[PDB]
């Protein structure tokens, strides 16, 4: 869906850094925490928080 | 002036902190003789008191008041034994622990003023702790079970061992009181202070039937 | 508001809070103490000197309180528990963080405080003559942390109310939402046991009450961020 | 991965679900090499 | 807060706002155009570069997003309409200022943005042989402007998500509740046909649904105030 990807179909080979920001667009009053975590490849999805 | 707030002077007074009994006839001490581990809580009020801290250092001064169950002054020898931390204590009383020269020994009539001595601060740790929150070493494995929870070995100050001098019984009836005051306290970590009735000397077990400090009120409003 | 990064955790705090060093002492690295030449014990600090964060705790209106016990909180979890299970001696400091998620139609307030050597006293049933000593989970709970059975005597005979004179810090849903309490490496000993001596144990305790009207969330998240300062090791390996 | 921390926290009042936006992009020493044309349908 | 003031139009609006100049670009008159000597298009700039206040859209939990023309949005309005509509060449930038009024315990996210001939497609059922072109009121909307049909691919075959490689900004109503976008004049030629030629769209579209409780206001207004930056008309009149 990102532009990137598809500039991506364009090519065969890439390789760098990514980010990717998140936005909350919850009601002023809403509060709590997320935790966000990046495995690198190989590693499996982590079990738990 | 505020000196009477140091800590020094919040313990500096001599308490009664254990009674030996040495009987001509009974079941207390029939071989007239008697071990007495060092028990900085004999004196009742010590313990909450000494609580207040966490860790502390202190010396020790022991003084032996002896007599009759009369306060009787009598014509007797007695010996006052010390035996330090990891030492063996007598068993009987012709055991080879009372002439081990590395116990040091007070030889006082009863005649005599009171008997009196400094012990060092013993312990192998920098302070005494009366909060252990942890099993003894070594660790781990299992361990054996939880039985040994908050008890700290390290605070072992040692042993006096009271008797009679001589190889027949005495002749008199004796009580030997003694005092100990303590002397260049300091302490660390202060703690809130006991509100619960103690039930056990090695733990701060409470009843489950818990009090409030006090409350002689019906309702905030009236005094 | 900032982002707050070591090693490769990162939380998101605010600078505008107000710190509570304990006993007025930063933690240390032992070179004060014992032995050294040879040789001086593993020191851990780019990657074990992380922030850990606990599972969350709910409180709610019902709550009596909770404590954590250290190392204990932490000799099961990263590369902490590693170091501290595979060697022999250990001693360290701390940074402990506790901060709440709430709105302002809550409230309540909550004392955080820390107690050396914190030793625990269940009960038989009132009264003896013989007593049960507290297990393993309730007196090294673990990260999970445990809940207070009766915490107007702190589970140890001594009143709540005078609690504050070991290092803490008030959280009340009106003023702040988090607290934090730096904890230096406090013992009798340079260096002792990390799985059976812990030093010292956390409180976290509802002295006013959670509230709210029906329709609000009932429970309130409570978050415990907690980063070692200077670690400290020695021993070998199993 | 994205995890729940806390709870979702709300007074009374405000609506009880919210949405997450993702946005992403490359940064400056990101590259691109072999070029390809592969795309969808032209102009049926 | 401040008084924001230009002409005899006055609106109420914050300085603590973050602008964002399309193409790193501010309007600029067109001495670059050689066709000069003699001579130079009429610019208006005191009277008809004013705030023009657009008719309040209500954004509701079930709408899809609206677009706006450019400069058709005004070629119907006021001295600039008068101007556009009398001259026989035109070029302008834009001041584009959207604002939204809700309260703390309202939610959702629009995507303000600005695409460069924005040709629209509709639909005859899907799909051919043959097609129906879009009409006048769908392509050139007035100031009233037009409602999207299918928001995911912007009614021209092209994928919103991507929507933000243009000049755009976020109206997220927990963070902020305006937007500014800096238009300048784009286009293949110097000047163009104000009725028969539209530079520019504006796109307002719900990423993030509105949502509250019920019992709240229902209908949360979308403001759009625009203002003419270096409008240029070149021609006579009927």
């Amino acid at each position: 869906s990102t532009l990137l990807g598809q500039l991506c179909g364009y090519y065969t080979q890439w390789s760098g850094s990514l980010e990717v920001t998140f936005m909350f667009t919850g009601s002023f009053m809403a509060t709590g925490k997320m935790l966000i975590a990046y495995t690198p490849p190989g590693g499996p999805l982590p079990k738990d928080r | 002036s505020t000196a009477e707030t140091t800590l020094d002077s919040f313990f500096s007074r001599a308490g009664l902190v254990g009674e030996i009994d040495l009987p001509l006839e009974g079941t207390t001490n029939p071989n007239g003789y008697a071990n007495w581990d060092i028990d900085i809580t004999g004196y009742a009020q010590m313990r909450r008191k000494v609580e207040l801290f966490t860790y502390m250092r202190f010396d020790a001064e022991f003084t032996f008041v002896a007599c009759t169950p009369t306060g009787e002054v009598v014509p007797q020898l007695l010996q006052y034994m010390f035996v330090p931390p990891g030492a063996p204590k007598p068993d009987s009383r012709e055991s080879l622990a009372w002439q081990t020269a590395t116990n040091p020994s007070v030889f006082v009539k009863l005649s005599d003023p009171p008997a009196q001595v400094s012990v060092p601060f013993m312990s192998p740790a920098s302070a005494y702790q009366w909060f252990y929150d942890g099993y003894p070493t070594f660790g781990e494995h299992k361990q054996e079970k939880d039985l040994e929870y908050g008890a700290c070995p390290n605070n072992m100050m040692g042993t006096f061992s009271v008797r009679t001098v001589g190889t027949s019984k005495s002749k008199y009836p004796l009580v030997v009181r003694i005092y100990m005051r303590m002397k260049h306290v300091r302490a660390w970590i202060p703690r809130p202070m006991r509100n619960q009735n103690y039930l056990f000397k090695a733990n701060p077990n409470y009843a489950g039937n818990s009090i409030k400090p006090t409350g002689a009120s019906r309702t905030a409003i009236t005094t | 508001v900032a982002q707050l990064t070591i090693g490769n955790s990162t939380i998101t705090t605010q600078e505008a809070a107000n710190i509570i060093v304990g006993y007025g002492e930063w933690p240390s690295y032992c070179s004060d103490s014992d032995a050294t030449a040879v040789d001086k014990p593993t020191r851990p600090d780019v990657s074990v000197n992380r922030f850990y964060t606990l599972d969350t705790k709910l409180w709610e209106k019902s709550s009596k309180g909770w404590y954590w016990k250290f190392p204990d909180v932490l000799t099961e979890t990263g590369v902490f528990g590693q170091n501290a299970q595979f060697h022999y001696l250990y001693r360290s400091g701390f940074c402990i963080h506790v901060q709440c998620n709430a709105s302002k139609f809550h409230q309540g307030a909550l004392l955080v405080a820390v107690l050396p050597e914190y030793v625990i006293g269940t009960v038989a049933g009132g009264t003896g003559t013989e007593d049960s000593h507290p297990p393993y989970k309730q007196t090294q709970p673990g990260a999970d942390g445990f809940e207070l059975q009766h915490p107007y005597v702190l589970d140890a005979g001594i009143p709540i109310s005078q609690l504050t004179v070991c290092p803490h810090q008030w959280i009340n849903l009106r003023t702040n939402n988090c607290a934090t309490i730096i904890v230096p490496y406090i013992n009798a000993l340079p260096f002792d046991s990390a799985l059976n001596h812990c030093n010292f144990g956390l409180l976290v305790v509802p002295i006013s009450p959670l509230d709210y009207d029906q329709g609000a969330t009932p429970v309130i998240p409570i978050t415990i961020t907690l980063a070692p300062m200077c670690s400290e090791f020695a021993g070998l390996r199993q | 991965s994205i995890w729940y921390q806390t709870n979702y926290v709300v007074p009374i009042g405000a609506p009880n679900t919210a949405y997450i936006i993702a946005l992403a992009a490359a940064q400056k020493n990101f590259t691109m090499q072999l070029c390809k044309d592969a795309s969808d349908i032209l102009q049926t």
